[PDB]
């Protein structure tokens, strides 16, 4: 009876079979597992460039806002300074056309006024000559009338005789009122001297005003003109600052909104026991006497691992990437009591002040055939103040390339191994493994967001403290600017309220100056009146008494009183021809010169206006054109500017666009392709299991039989 | 025998019968799924459109909103030509006013002027209306005349100079007077000038300071606005923690959820003891947690191991994980049977100090027990946290010690404490409602943030606006002061001036009164020469004709010099008549440029008008066809979350069938199969 060993051949050929089957559906699902992890990897990346693409749609598209509402703006300014260059051309072409009409009536004014003063230059040709013949009739006249009316006198005077003189009392006369005269001379004395003092002290005030008229008064307002235009450029930065700060402002809170979005995703995989723990000590830390910085945090964040072992320390890490350090143990016993309604799990300390139990590890590394075995010690980076808690944590987990090897040398010294692939053992005795997705302890992976978002939040909070001192130093400078103006403002009107003071001191000091110059004249007049009356009293008294002093008959006075009455008759005759003649030419004359000359006092009056007009005219027309060609300069820059943003925008903008609809097609397209892969690998450990099943079943079967 | 074939066959056919009507339902369902499909097709198709429409719509509306905006440019432009063209109509009025005022009062001149020279003509025409033996009579006649009146004739010679002198000085004050009057005269013209000018500026002052006011009142209306939107802010951010604590919620139900996926991960294992020989299985059941007594306390120091499972070899252990490894199912903890060995003959029994030790309080049976003792250790619990400080700190020996409630010494000294009151719940599907609302809430939040810095930055260009317009009316203030001290002096000038004029009037009325007295002196004297010529009458039969050389023709002469003087007053006249048709003609000219000016400003303010209602109807329309627009988007978006949640829910029932069709088949493998494997050991029985 030897069948059943037949059967038991040929069902362990079956079992081989099935086992080569298995083999090849093993390397087929590994293929189709490495491109599903190739698949799961993109995915990954595109989602995380997904979600960044969608950040900066956001907080990029608030800044394309902002950015275009400044292009705006400076189209504003420039459409604004296009409208003022041509509101100062339309006044340069009304200025221009001003000046073209005003001109063209000036020249007709000067042509008429030089005409006229054409006329008047040949008038005088004629005024003077008329003049001089009418000056020399008035002095004839002057020396014939009143000689006529003198003669007159003196006839009368010796009409009057007596044989047994009275010339004696005349010479009381010629003396006492001389005598006189000699004291209006002491008037003219003591006036003429008065008006001379009265001259130079005029002459003093006259110069001493012409001082003060004469510099600082443009040296003020070139400074004023100065501090204005930095105050310009100060508010300019500061509005500049303003839109930076702004900028700045928006993507911190956009900034702070992705971190507490990472926390949240890092909180929603531990479990809650702990995560309610680390709340709950969170607010006591910020409760409770901390202020000596006596909380150190997570384990996570205070080492770093090499990436190539990362998950080794993860699986080996577990709840211990959540312990927290404590620098005294009193701390830690108060805190968890002040947990007195405790509405959380989990939360373990590791006082400082009492750390120990951390025995001395010393590795065997030193001999050979530890390459496989690789200390973890060597790829963390710490702070080496609490090397003794990492000791504990993750000095004795070894890493090993075999597992058996591993237990191996964990029997032979007590340490806890581990596999780079992750096949983790104990070294009391326990065994731990199995598979691991791409999730892993994303909270050491998180700390570097964290630290990210610190980091950029106290970059924030610095910006906001350099636009803080840059708001301020603007209201100073602000501040200052307006002082500085208002006290140029109130020395300038000082300085002009003490010039009109002047001026008009000096305006009444001229006017009284003129009213003694005139009395002066009318002085000196009448000192020559009297110099000539006296003058004439010596000659005619004074010699007849030298005369007399030396008869009663007028033989030859009768002939001087004859001749004297025909002379007087040929100086009527005389002083009526030339009244006439000189009537005459002026009527004929001088009416025209007084019409020319009115007709030119309102005529320069008006030529004097408009040429004041002309003159300022020319000097805004100067000033416009020059502020016209600056705008229009600060204007093609500006424009130029504006396009150049307004082109990288909407560049910027379109590349966004089209980057997210490649990535929605991609997504979608790995989504497709990812939901296959699930289907296929499925059915394949479906295959598998049915595989094993038949092939558990085939084994006790030929157990079964082999019992016989 | 047979009872089992039967049985098996009987199963078999309810598995079928269960198979083909779980077929029918996926068949139903996956007809349902692609009437879905088409029907979310559509609607995508729909949405696509409207947002097509939309963004013209969108578009349209902002090259309106740039177009009138624009217009906003135009229309500032245009009303500050106006507002120039308006100072220049005052001005032009004021001018207007003031040339007239002069016109009348330089025609009234001229008329007095015409009467004077018609009088003076007059006059002279009246006043222009002697031989040998009369002569020879004329000699003795005045030789008489003389030595009768030598005296009276040099009086009368002395009154004359004396008149002369008189007149000299009167047409000197006269000219004084005239001077000061011109002077008086240009000075009203200036402050005229300044007045209109002053008036125009404290005109200027007061649209400055209204506007100030309303700058000041918009700046406060934006900053309550700011106030509110941050208060409304800071509620929002309140809602938005509540609503975190919702989010937060919906953590807690996937919390449920993996602890769902690590009851899988033991029904797997489970599969496995059903493959593998001698399997445990989780020590939860393998504990004793009755007398309600330090019960959670063992599990949480026993956590590590709470979790794990118990297998027969470390070979076995290996080859679970290679199975593991090969069906993706998942990671545990296994403790075999062939390495416990190390540490069983632990089972010391010292001083407890009356205190429950861990063992003791476990149900077991002997390679359990074992196990339990293994993974345990040295762990001990006592009462209270102060009992448990004063059995361990006081001690020299360091090790695994709880509390009843659960705070623990580990063996390396890390005191750790912590109890937590659990609150199961589930509610999932209100979750993904709650989780929507919360999510819609937190994006009206953020766009109401956005407002509010659109808002703070109006704030902002406002203030900046209210400042220079502080500057600006500073400025006004400085030029109002500097006007006022100008029309200061302007008045004190003219008071002088003034004064002046009236110290030189009160002189002229002495000299005129002075005047007067020599005229009366020279009437009398004209009087006594009139009686000696009467008195020499009575041998005549003229005199005052004769000398017409000398009294007729001076009077002639200065009747001459009167005339001219009117002449020259007629052509002083005839100037300022000219000078007031210059202004005419200056006048006519603005009077131009003002008709071009409003005709100017009537066709730009027609053609900003026109523009401003083809935009307004142009904004009326797009918002018309944008509301539209609107409510047919609001129905199809409401058509789509219907389909959205249809699809889903036959997305849930796709999954119910196919998880309940997967049984099946694997119970027909594991009865089909069943029914094969006893088929072929009946066939085996039956060959001996």
């Amino acid at each position: 009876d030897r069948e059943l060993n037949e059967v038991i051949n040929q069902m362990e050929r079956l079992d081989g079979d099935y086992n080569n089957t298995v083999y090849s559906s093993e390397q087929y699902i590994q293929e189709l597992d490495k491109r599903e992890d190739m698949i799961d990897q993109v995915s990954k990346k595109l989602s995380s460039i997904e979600a960044s693409l969608k950040i900066k749609n956001a907080t990029d598209l608030q800044q394309a806002k902002l950015r275009e509402s400044e292009i705006s703006q400076k189209l504003t300014n420039v459409n604004v300074k296009i409208k003022d260059v041509q509101q100062q051309i339309e006044s340069n072409e009304e200025q221009r056309n001003l000046d073209s009409a005003t001109l063209k009536e000036i020249k007709s004014i000067i042509e008429q006024r030089k005409q006229k003063l054409s006329k008047i230059l040949p008038r005088y040709q004629e005024l003077t000559k008329e003049e001089a013949m009418y000056k020399l009739q008035l002095a004839s006249l002057q020396q014939k009338q009143r000689d006529l009316i003198l003669k007159k006198g003196e006839y009368a005077r010796f009409k009057s005789k007596d044989e047994r003189w009275i010339h004696s009392e005349i010479e009381e006369l010629k003396s006492s009122i001389q005598n006189l005269n000699e004291l209006e001379s002491q008037l003219q004395m003591d006036r003429t001297s008065l008006r001379k003092q009265y001259s130079a002290i005029d002459e003093e005030i006259e110069e001493l005003i012409d001082s003060i008229n004469g510099g600082q008064l443009e040296d003020f307002d070139s400074e004023l003109i100065h501090l204005k235009q930095k105050l310009s450029e100060s508010l300019d930065t500061r509005k500049e600052l303003w839109r930076k700060e702004q900028k700045l402002q928006t993507v911190l809170e956009t900034l702070l909104s992705d971190v507490n979005q990472n926390q949240r995703n890092v909180n929603e995989t531990m479990s809650r026991s702990l995560a309610n723990g680390i709340i709950n000590v969170k607010e006591i830390t910020e409760k409770l006497k901390i202020s000596p910085e006596s909380v150190f945090g997570t384990l996570g964040e205070l080492i770093k691992v090499n990436d190539k072992y990362k998950t080794c320390a993860e699986v080996i890490g577990g709840n211990s990437l959540f312990h927290i350090v404590v620098d005294t143990e009193e701390t830690a016993t108060l805190i968890m009591n002040e947990l007195y309604r405790m509405k959380g799990g989990r939360v373990t300390f590791i006082p400082l002040n009492r750390l120990s139990l951390d025995s001395d590890v010393k590795f065997p590394s030193n001999t050979t055939t530890q390459i496989q075995f690789t200390p973890l010690i060597k790829k963390i980076k710490y702070e080496p103040r609490f090397e003794k808690a990492v000791k504990h944590v993750f000095g004795k987990t070894i890493v090993v390339k075999d597992l058996g090897q591993g237990l191996k040398l964990a029997k032979k010294h007590k340490l806890n191994a581990i596999t780079l692939d992750g096949d983790r053992a104990d070294k009391r005795g326990v065994l731990t493994g199995g598979y691991l997705d791409q999730h892993k302890r994303t909270r050491l992976e998180s700390l570097k967001n964290l630290n990210e978002s610190r980091s950029q939040h106290k970059k924030i909070l610095e910006e906001l403290d350099f636009v803080r001192n840059e708001l301020n130093d603007i209201d100073t400078k602000i501040d200052q600017v307006n002082g500085n103006i208002r006290k140029v403002s109130n020395d300038r009107e000082s300085v002009l309220t003490n010039i009109e003071v002047y001026r008009t001191s000096l305006n009444t000091k001229k006017n009284e100056k003129l009213i003694l110059e005139e009395s002066l004249n009318a002085i000196i007049l009448k000192l020559e009146k009297l110099n000539t009356n006296r003058t004439f009293a010596q000659e005619k008294l004074n010699t007849f008494e030298n005369d007399l002093l030396q008869s009663e008959l007028s033989k030859e006075e009768k002939e001087r009183l004859e001749s004297l009455t025909k002379e007087i008759s040929a100086a009527h005759n005389k002083l009526n021809i030339t009244s006439d003649a000189l009537e005459g030419i002026t009527t004929t004359i001088d009416s025209l010169n007084a019409e020319l000359e009115s007709k030119l006092i309102p005529q320069e009056n008006d030529l004097e206006s408009k040429m004041s007009e002309v003159g300022d005219a020319f000097i805004f027309g100067l000033q416009d054109e020059l502020k016209e060609l600056q705008l229009e300069k600060e204007s093609v820059e500006k424009q130029h500017e504006n396009a150049v943003l307004e082109l990288g925008t909407v560049q910027r903008e379109i590349e966004s666009l089209i980057a997210e609809e490649t990535n929605n097609k991609k997504l979608l397209e790995k989504a497709n392709n990812q939901q296959r892969l699930l289907l296929k690998k499925l059915d394949n450990f479906q295959k598998s299991v049915e595989k094993t099943m038949i092939k558990k079943t085939t084994l006790v079967t030929r157990r079964e039989e082999l019992q016989q | 025998q047979q009872k089992e074939e039967l049985t098996d066959k009987l199963s078999a056919l309810n598995s079928e019968i269960s198979s083909l009507k779980g077929k029918i339902n996926n068949e139903m369902k996956s007809l349902q799924r692609s009437k879905s499909s088409f029907v979310k097709e559509s609607a995508v198709i729909s949405k696509q459109k409207s947002k097509l429409d939309y963004i013209f719509k969108d578009k349209e509306k902002l090259v309106s909103d740039l177009r009138l905006i624009k217009v906003p440019q135009q229309a500032a432009g245009k009303r500050i030509s106006h507002i120039e063209k308006r100072i220049e109509s005052l001005q032009k009025d004021l001018q207007r006013q003031k040339t007239y005022v002069e016109r009348f009062e330089t025609q009234l001149k001229v008329v007095t002027r015409s009467k004077e020279a018609f009088e003076e003509e007059i006059k002279q025409s009246a006043r222009n209306y002697l031989n040998e033996n009369d002569l020879k009579t004329y000699n003795c006649l005045h030789e008489k005349y003389l030595t009768e009146g030598g005296s009276i004739l040099e009086e009368k010679i002395a009154v004359l100079n004396n008149d002369k002198r008189e007149i000299q000085e009167e047409l000197e004050r006269f000219n004084k007077r005239a001077d000061i009057s011109k002077r008086r005269i240009t000075e009203e013209l200036s402050i005229t000038g300044e007045k209109l000018d002053t008036q125009l500026n404290d005109l200027r002052v007061s649209l400055n300071e209204k506007n100030a006011l309303h700058t000041e009142r918009l700046h406060e209306l934006k900053k309550l606005q700011s106030d509110i939107e941050s208060a409304n802010n800071q509620e929002y951010d309140l809602n938005f923690k509540l609503r975190e604590t919702l989010v937060k919620i919906d953590d807690l139900s996937a919390n449920q959820r993996e602890t769902m996926k690590e009851r899988k991960l033991r029904e797997n294992i489970a599969m496995l003891k059903r493959f593998f020989p001698g399997v445990k299985g989780l020590v939860h059941d393998l504990c004793h947690p009755k007398k309600e007594k330090y019960g959670l306390a063992v599990s949480t120091i026993l956590g590590k191991n709470f979790d794990s499972v118990i297998v027969e070899n470390l070979t076995v252990a290996q080859e679970c994980i290679a199975f593991l490894k090969k069906q993706r199912a998942g990671t545990a903890s296994f403790i075999p049977l062939d390495t416990i060995e190390t540490e069983l003959p632990t089972l010391s029994l010292p001083d407890s100090q009356d205190y429950i030790l861990s063992i003791n309080a476990i149900d077991y049976e002997p390679e359990y027990e074992k196990a339990m003792q293994y993974v345990c250790g040295d762990s001990i619990i006592c009462n209270t946290l102060n009992i448990a400080k004063d059995l361990k700190w006081k001690k020299g020996i360091r090790g695994k010690l709880v509390t009843i409630e659960g705070a623990l010494i580990h063996k390396a000294g890390l005191m750790t404490g912590g109890i937590s009151g659990d609150a199961n719940n589930r509610w999932d599907k209100e979750e993904y409602q709650s989780l929507m609302s919360l999510k819609d809430k937190l994006l009206i939040q953020i766009d109401e943030l956005s407002n509010g810095q659109r808002s703070n930055s109006i704030r902002a260009r406002e203030v900046e606006n209210s400042v220079s317009l502080l500057n600006s009316d500073i400025a006004n203030l400085r030029t109002q002061v500097t006007q006022q001290k100008r029309s200061l002096d302007e008045n004190r000038l003219e008071i002088k001036y003034h004064n002046d004029l009236i110290e030189k009037e009160i002189q002229p009325k002495i000299t005129e009164l002075k005047k007067k007295l020599d005229d009366l002196e020279n009437t009398k004297d004209n009087l006594v020469k009139e009686k000696e010529a009467l008195q020499n009458n009575i041998f005549k039969e003229g005199f005052t004709i004769k000398e017409y050389e000398n009294h007729s023709g001076e009077l002639m002469r200065q009747q001459s010099k009167e005339l001219q003087q009117l002449q020259k007053q007629i052509l002083t006249v005839e100037n300022k008549l000219q000078f007031e048709t210059d202004r005419l003609s200056t006048t006519q000219r603005r009077y131009e440029k003002a008709q071009k000016d409003l005709e100017n400003a009537q066709v730009e303010m027609k053609s900003l008008e026109e523009q401003e209602y083809a935009i307004e109807m142009k904004i009326g329309s797009i918002e018309s066809k944008l509301e539209e627009h609107k409510n047919h988007l609001d129905e199809l978006q409401k058509k789509f979350v219907t389909k959205q949640s249809e699809l889903n829910s036959s997305e849930d029932i796709l999954e119910d069938m196919n998880s309940n069709l997967q049984v099946l088949k694997r119970e027909r493998d594991g009865i089909k199969e069943d029914i094969e494997k006893f088929d072929l050991e009946r066939v085996t029985a039956l060959k001996n």
